[PDB]
């Protein structure tokens, strides 16, 4: 799920690069990748909230 | 008794089984291993409820 | 007077806030977006949990003209 969080980081900015009425779309889209490892960083225990924060960074 | 007892819930399901699994191996630590799961299930009870993903503490 | 008075006054107030330091700055989403564009794209430069705060804060920098846009009709 790093490529989830990895590219979740990016496509947002690239969504934001798109502008248009779908920039907010594609960014929301791009975000969704983060929750998969969140639940994973959740289910494996402790803190998903932190996990994807630094990771996407 | 657990065997003459007739298990209502999938929880006590394994209890009668694990106590017997303990009992099949050897006759002691058997009536206890029933409690000790629940006794740990009481230890991690509020833990799981507190901040704790038990995956941490169970490992 | 509910129009003319405070119009002259908020002119009088902004006119002070220039005649003191006259700073000609531009609103209407043109600052609102680009402030966010900086902030939001800078929001990921702090790997602290508030990196989330930093991100969702910036589109609030953009939220003002969003409303003006329906007011404009766009």
């Amino acid at each position: 799920g790093a490529p989830e969080i990895e590219l979740a980081l990016r496509l947002t900015e690239y969504s934001r690069t798109l502008s248009g009425m779908e920039s907010y779309c594609v960014r929301a889209f791009a975000d969704a990748m983060e929750v998969i490892p969140s639940t994973l960083a959740e289910n494996a225990g402790l803190n998903p909230i932190s996990t994807v924060t630094e990771l996407r960074n | 008794i657990l065997k003459l007892l007739e298990v209502e819930h999938p929880a006590a399901k394994v209890l009668c089984e694990l106590a017997d699994l303990q009992d099949k191996e050897v006759g002691d630590g058997t009536t206890s291993v029933v409690i000790i799961a629940a006794e740990l299930l009481k230890n991690a009870d509020e833990l799981v409820k507190q901040k704790i993903h038990p995956t941490s503490v169970i490992s | 007077i509910e129009e003319a008075k405070r119009s002259l006054h908020d002119a009088l107030c902004v006119i002070r806030n220039l005649i003191r330091d006259n700073r000609v700055v531009y609103g209407g989403g043109a600052a609102e977006i680009s402030c966010a564009l900086a902030v939001s794209q800078e929001a990921d430069k702090c790997p602290t949990l508030e990196q989330y705060a930093m991100r969702a804060f910036a589109d609030a920098l953009e939220v003002i003209p969003m409303a003006l846009s329906e007011n404009s009709g766009m």
